[PDB]
Protein backbone atom coordinates (compact mmCIF):
# COMPACT_ATOMS: atom_id res chain seq x y z
CA UNK A 1 0.00 0.00 0.00
CA UNK A 2 1.26 3.74 -0.74
CA UNK A 3 -0.93 6.87 -0.99
CA UNK A 4 -0.28 10.59 -1.25
CA UNK A 5 -0.53 13.19 1.03
CA UNK A 6 -1.07 16.27 0.83
CA UNK A 7 0.63 18.27 3.79
CA UNK A 8 -1.21 22.06 4.83
CA UNK A 9 -0.61 22.16 8.24
CA UNK A 10 -2.70 21.80 11.09
CA UNK A 11 -4.58 24.63 12.74
CA UNK A 12 -6.64 24.61 15.84
CA UNK A 13 -10.29 25.85 15.72
CA UNK A 14 -12.47 27.00 18.81
CA UNK A 15 -16.39 26.26 19.03
CA UNK A 16 -18.57 28.93 20.41
CA UNK A 17 -17.25 31.82 18.49
CA UNK A 18 -17.15 32.57 14.56
CA UNK A 19 -15.51 30.22 12.29
CA UNK A 20 -15.08 32.50 9.79
CA UNK A 21 -12.79 35.24 12.18
CA UNK A 22 -10.85 32.78 12.89
CA UNK A 23 -10.38 31.62 9.43
CA UNK A 24 -9.51 35.26 8.53
CA UNK A 25 -6.23 34.87 11.03
CA UNK A 26 -5.25 31.38 9.65
CA UNK A 27 -5.57 32.85 5.80
CA UNK A 28 -2.79 35.56 6.37
CA UNK A 29 -0.54 32.48 8.22
CA UNK A 30 -1.23 30.01 5.19
CA UNK A 31 -0.33 32.48 2.01
CA UNK A 32 3.12 32.94 4.44
CA UNK A 33 3.43 29.86 4.27
CA UNK A 34 2.74 29.25 0.18
CA UNK A 35 4.85 32.60 -0.33
CA UNK A 36 1.58 34.69 -1.91
CA UNK A 37 1.16 36.94 0.25
CA UNK A 38 3.68 40.01 -1.23
CA UNK A 39 2.99 40.55 -4.89
CA UNK A 40 4.98 38.13 -7.06
CA UNK A 41 5.58 36.57 -10.37
CA UNK A 42 6.47 32.78 -10.96
CA UNK A 43 9.75 31.88 -12.55
CA UNK A 44 9.97 28.59 -13.53
CA UNK A 45 9.97 28.47 -16.74
CA UNK A 46 13.93 27.36 -16.63
CA UNK A 47 13.80 24.30 -14.14
CA UNK A 48 13.86 21.63 -16.57
CA UNK A 49 16.49 19.27 -18.20
CA UNK A 50 16.60 17.53 -21.57
CA UNK B 1 0.67 42.80 7.73
CA UNK B 2 -2.20 45.00 7.63
CA UNK B 3 -5.01 42.19 7.08
CA UNK B 4 -3.44 40.53 10.01
CA UNK B 5 -3.61 43.43 12.14
CA UNK B 6 -7.45 44.27 11.60
CA UNK B 7 -8.31 39.86 11.43
CA UNK B 8 -6.83 39.84 14.68
CA UNK B 9 -8.87 42.60 15.76
CA UNK B 10 -11.90 41.23 14.79
CA UNK B 11 -11.00 37.77 16.73
CA UNK B 12 -10.63 39.68 19.97
CA UNK B 13 -13.79 40.58 20.04
CA UNK B 14 -15.69 37.59 19.15
CA UNK B 15 -13.43 36.13 21.85
CA UNK B 16 -15.41 38.77 24.40
CA UNK B 17 -18.50 36.80 24.35
CA UNK B 18 -19.33 35.36 28.36
CA UNK B 19 -20.05 31.58 28.31
CA UNK B 20 -21.49 31.41 31.98
CA UNK B 21 -21.65 32.17 35.82
CA UNK B 22 -20.78 30.00 38.60
CA UNK B 23 -22.04 30.78 41.94
CA UNK B 24 -22.57 29.25 45.48
CA UNK B 25 -26.28 28.89 47.43
CA UNK B 26 -25.66 28.68 50.91
CA UNK B 27 -28.22 31.63 52.15
CA UNK B 28 -30.64 30.45 54.61
CA UNK B 29 -28.40 27.15 55.80
CA UNK B 30 -27.74 27.12 60.00
CA UNK B 31 -25.65 24.97 61.54
CA UNK B 32 -27.10 22.64 64.07
CA UNK B 33 -25.05 22.24 67.58
CA UNK B 34 -25.92 18.65 69.28
CA UNK B 35 -27.44 19.17 72.97
CA UNK B 36 -26.09 15.69 74.73
CA UNK B 37 -28.11 15.74 77.64
CA UNK B 38 -31.81 16.23 78.64
CA UNK B 39 -32.47 19.23 80.89
CA UNK B 40 -35.06 17.71 83.67
CA UNK B 41 -35.43 20.45 86.62
CA UNK B 42 -36.76 17.55 89.11
CA UNK B 43 -35.43 17.45 93.07
CA UNK B 44 -36.73 14.58 95.74
CA UNK B 45 -37.17 15.83 98.99
CA UNK B 46 -37.71 14.04 101.72
CA UNK B 47 -37.75 14.57 105.90
CA UNK B 48 -35.30 13.22 108.06
CA UNK B 49 -37.00 10.19 109.10
CA UNK B 50 -38.51 9.39 105.98
CA UNK B 51 -41.77 9.91 107.05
Amino acid sequence: HALIKEDLGQWPVETGISLVNQAGVFAVQLANKLGIDKPFVLDAGSNYFT
Amino acid sequence: EDMAKIYGAVAAVSKNVNSSVTYEVKRGTHELIKVPTIPHNLVLIQSDNGK
